[PDB]
């Protein structure tokens, strides 16, 4: 909660989880993959995050080893997620995290990668991306035509996909 | 006599300009206090749009 400062020094420690705790398979993906997939990550993954958070609130104090067994299934399905969008569309998916590594992770820089990979994981993977507490009347921001604020340089492998696929009649 | 000097021409000179020259240059200031106030507000109009733009911005992240 509180930044290390004042020569703070790193360690780890050789140990294993215990024998009564069963393994799981941890998250390999990177902040750009990760704020790429995040959205389809919280739209399969709603109810078991939901009751992730749930329950450590519900045991106060607790925290750590009484939900345990729900954090375990918070990762087995954000990992099912991202092994589908691999599966499904590596390539745009590709296209839209290398864009993101420019411009700060920015979502704000690479809209046109964002609207190939949105399709293609609608029409495959059929998840949708929403941004929920907006009410009607109040358009979407990643739908809107002409932003303020446009990007230094889009990157070039977009917007050649991206008029690529205007001929080829798919978006 | 004098012969060899330095004399006027017959005719004269032409006259020279020692009045003032300071014509009133520029536009009425009621019309530069309404270009400035133009300027100003499509400034504002821009920056308050942008504003709220990254304020959706930020809601996305
Ligand atoms: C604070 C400083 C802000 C920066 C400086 C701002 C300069 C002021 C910009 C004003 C724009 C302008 O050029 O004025 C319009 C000008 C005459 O304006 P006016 O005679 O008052 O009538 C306007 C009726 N539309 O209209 C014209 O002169 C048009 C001339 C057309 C013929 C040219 C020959
Ligand atoms: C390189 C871009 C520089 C831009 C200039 C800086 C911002 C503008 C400042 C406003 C001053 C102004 O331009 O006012 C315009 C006035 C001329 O109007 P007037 O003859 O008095 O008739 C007004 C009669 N009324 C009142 C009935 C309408 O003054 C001048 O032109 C004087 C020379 C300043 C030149 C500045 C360069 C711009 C070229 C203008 C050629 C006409
Ligand atoms: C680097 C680019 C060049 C910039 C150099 C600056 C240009 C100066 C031109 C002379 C203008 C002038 O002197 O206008 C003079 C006028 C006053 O006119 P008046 O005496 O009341 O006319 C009365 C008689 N009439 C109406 C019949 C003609 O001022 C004003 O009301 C407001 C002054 C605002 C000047 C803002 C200029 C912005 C420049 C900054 C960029
Ligand atoms: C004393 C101050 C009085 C101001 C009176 C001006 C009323 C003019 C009506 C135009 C409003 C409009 O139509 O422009 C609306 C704009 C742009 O918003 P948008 O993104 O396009 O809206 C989309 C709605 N969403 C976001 C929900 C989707 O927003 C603004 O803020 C600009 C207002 C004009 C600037 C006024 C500044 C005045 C100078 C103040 C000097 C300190």
């Amino acid at each position: 909660p509180r930044e290390a400062a004042a020569h703070w020094v790193p360690f780890e420690d050789k140990a294993n989880m215990p024998d009564n705790v069963p393994d799981v398979v941890e998250v390999g993906a990177t902040s750009a993959p990760l704020l790429s997939a995040s959205y389809f990550i919280g739209a399969k993954c709603k109810p078991y995050n939901d009751d992730f958070m749930l329950c450590r609130e519900e045991s106060q104090g607790s925290g750590a080893i009484d939900c345990l067994k729900e954090g375990r299934r918070v990762t087995r399905c954000a990992v099912s997620v991202i092994e589908d969008i691999n599966k499904s569309c590596l390539d745009e998916f590709r296209l839209h995290w290398q864009c993101l590594e420019q411009n700060n992770h920015q979502l704000s820089g690479c809209r046109k990668a964002e609207a190939l990979l949105n399709k293609c994981v609608f029409t495959k993977l059929n998840l949708e991306k929403k941004i929920p507490g907006l009410r009607p009347d109040e358009e979407p921001v990643f739908l809107k035509k002409d932003p303020w604020i446009k990007p230094a340089v889009d990157d070039f492998k977009s917007v050649r996909a991206y008029a690529e696929a205007k001929k080829n009649g798919t978006l | 006599p004098s012969v060899g000097q330095d004399l006027p021409p017959v005719g004269g000179y032409e006259p020279v300009q020692w009045r003032r020259n300071l014509p009133a240059r520029g536009f009425r200031p009621l019309v530069y206090l309404a270009a400035l106030c133009g300027i100003c507000g499509y400034g504002f109009y821009r920056a308050l749009g942008g504003i709220q733009e990254r304020r959706e911005l930020k809601r996305e992240k």
